[PDB]
């Protein structure tokens, strides 16, 4: 999981 | 070192042919790189549409070729923001047949909306550091600066 994607 | 020479053989035979970032909810490809971003010792750049930050999940599809066999091809990716490591991603492909071309698909899920970072904060300030391994052998480390446009 990602905060940029 | 035996190990250094092997790492170099693998790398000389390896390349990334293309890569897609696809919105997993709509099916639409938002970004398609055709450059070999495995190449170490140079800062690559990527421009991605900022609306990718709105996707609930992204399908990343990576097409690569390898002359050498790999027993357990995997990636470790770190996301650095102004040089601070924010995130670390792990992906495993597994066995790679010698002289093969392979498409590797992975789903990257968005964090909760309240944790997503704004485009205007991110753009030009994010580096993705990718280490390409065969099991424990580091084959390449590449760096890509991202711009959100
Ligand atoms: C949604 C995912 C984003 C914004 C970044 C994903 C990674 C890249 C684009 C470039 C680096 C990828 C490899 C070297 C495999």
């Amino acid at each position: 999981s990602s905060t940029i994607c | 070192s035996a190990k250094d020479e092997r790492a170099r053989e693998i790398l000389r035979g390896f390349k990334l042919n293309w890569m897609n970032l696809r919105d997993a909810e709509t099916g639409k490809i938002l970004w398609q790189g055709t450059e070999d971003l495995s190449v170490p010792g140079v800062e690559h750049e990527a421009r991605v549409p900022k609306k990718i930050l709105k996707c609930k999940a992204v399908s990343r599809e990576l097409n690569f070729s390898s002359t050498e066999q790999m027993e357990k091809f995997r990636l470790e990716q770190k996301v650095y923001f102004k040089g601070q490591c924010l995130e670390e991603w792990f992906f495993e492909f597994g066995f790679v047949i010698p002289n093969s071309t392979n498409t590797w698909q992975s789903l990257i899920e968005a964090a909760p909306e309240s944790q997503m970072m704004p485009a205007s904060v991110l753009t030009g300030n994010v580096i993705i550091e990718t280490k390409f391994f065969d099991d424990d052998l580091l084959v390449s480390t590449s760096r890509v600066r991202l711009f959100y446009v």
